[PDB]
């Protein structure tokens, strides 16, 4: 429903 | 660091009617960051059954809450909401007006 | 009409005093859905809307595997970020994220979103093409090196085309008497003198749903803008929002002003007047 850092 | 100040409505559900149940919101927005201070005064006093909605925000970033609990509008009982922030320098108390 | 799906997370460092402070919500245009929050006891994403509660239990145990995911992973851009602006380890920070689609009337992917903030400033954005990135800062030019060296676009943009329009469309459908549905303003103006030579006049609105509206103030027809008070629409906290919006104007003129209100819900703008 909902789906990595910076 | 970005700071914003909150924009502080109180207000009730609907049109208030003296001992008709009601709902009365402290509907706070604008604000970065987003730890706050809210709560609903009655004669100046703390109210405890209050509940809150789930921190989230706007295009711009800023944050928005609001606080509200059930409630039955008097002719005496006065009403208000205090919020306290970084960008304020004291608590600030907005006095619920029906009349508006 | 038109339809958008938006998840919100917000990241709050508090150093020496535990774990970050993570709340996720999700929205259908302006209707809540879903939160999580990681302070909380229950430890799961929770309903937050009735037409919600019908999902079975693989929806909430993949939701809430997905959104503690989400959370890690914030923890981590925390550390991240006051390494690339130097920042010490006592203050606090906040990083913001939001995703999302838009669909249009035939309910196909129309737009999609992904978009970070930290401190309450831009830092990262996928672009309107969903294939390049928009860094705000020098510290955003080295995720974005990162993010393409790892081909995060492509991963995002088949989210926000396929996925995320398929839920959408599936809570408008389950939802479709809170989600399809417009409540046009309940409007009036309202007159208070403040003294013996002026009046405020205020302009509301009332119930209505979508938030979406305009309220403006015209004096003998021209827009008094920089002379009117707008509050930010408000939740009434039943589902509808409230605004208004007021001037305070000579006693005597107030036939000259009007207010004018617009809203998906009215088969026509409401010009309102004092005559």
């Amino acid at each position: 429903x909902l789906a990595l850092t910076v | 660091m970005i700071q914003r100040t909150p924009k502080i409505q109180v207000y009730s559900r609907h049109p208030a009617e003296n001992g008709k149940s009601n709902f009365l919101n402290c509907y706070v927005s604008g604000f970065h960051p987003s730890d706050i201070e809210v709560d609903l005064l009655k004669n100046g006093e703390r109210i405890e059954k209050v509940e809150h909605s789930d921190l989230s925000f706007s295009k711009d970033w800023s944050f928005y809450l609001l606080y509200y609990t059930e409630f039955t509008p008097t002719e005496k009982d006065e009403y208000a909401c205090r919020v306290n922030h970084v960008t304020l320098s004291q608590p600030k108390i907005v006095k619920w007006d029906r009349d508006m | 009409g038109s339809h958008s799906m938006r998840y919100f997370f917000t990241s709050v460092s508090r150093p020496g005093r535990g774990e970050p402070r993570f709340i996720a919500v999700g929205y259908v245009d302006d209707t809540q859905f879903v939160r999580f929050d990681s302070d909380a006891a229950s430890q799961r994403m929770e309903p937050r809307a009735p037409w919600i509660e019908q999902e079975g239990p693989e929806y909430w145990d993949g939701e809430t595997r997905k959104v503690k995911a989400h959370s890690q992973t914030h923890r981590v851009d925390l550390g991240t970020l006051r390494g690339y602006y130097n920042q010490s380890e006592a203050g606090s920070h906040t990083v913001q994220r939001m995703y999302g689609c838009d669909v249009g009337s035939d309910w196909r992917f129309l737009r999609g979103y992904h978009q970070y903030a930290y401190d309450g400033k831009d830092y990262i954005a996928l672009k309107e093409d969903l294939r390049s990135w928009t860094a705000a800062d020098m510290a955003a030019q080295t995720t974005k090196h990162k993010w393409e060296a790892a081909h995060v676009a492509e991963q995002l943009r088949a989210y926000l085309e396929g996925t995320c329009v398929e839920w959408l469309r599936r809570y408008l459908e389950n939802g479709k008497e809170t989600l399809q549905r417009t409540d046009a303003p309940k409007t009036h103006m309202t007159h208070h003198a403040v003294s013996d030579h002026e009046a405020t006049l205020r302009c509301w609105a009332l119930s209505f749903y979508p938030a979406e509206i305009t309220l403006t103030w015209q004096r003998d027809g021209e827009d008094q803008t920089q002379d009117t008070e707008l509050v930010e629409t408000r939740p009434a906290g039943d589902g509808t929002f409230q605004k208004w919006a007021a001037v305070v104007v000579p006693s005597g003129q107030e036939q000259r002003y009007t207010c004018h209100v617009q809203h998906e819900g009215l088969p026509k703008p409401l010009t309102l007047r004092w005559e």
